[PDB]
């Protein structure tokens, strides 16, 4: 989930606009 | 702001930002 | 901090700290 | 939605809570 992506592991905007409505 | 590691509010604020308008959803686990 | 006009950013934060390990969805459209 | 019930109006706990997951 995004925890995984963004927060233990370094962000990205292709990953958070995968979590936009 | 996008390009590091981002929890807790920190990560809201960025999808916050980011979304716009579309908005978003926050599953933490 | 609830009790109050809460707008944008102000609002996504009392989402996340009243919905904690939760989470929520921020549509404000 | 959220935006009428907390930002335009005085929000509370009690809607709040209608947007957590």
């Amino acid at each position: 989930g995004i925890v995984e992506q963004c927060c233990t592991s370094i962000c990205s905007l292709y990953q958070l606009e995968n979590y936009c409505n | 702001f996008v390009n590091q590691h981002l929890c807790g509010s920190h990560l809201v604020e960025a999808l916050y930002l980011v979304c716009g308008e579309r908005g978003f959803f926050y599953t933490p686990k």
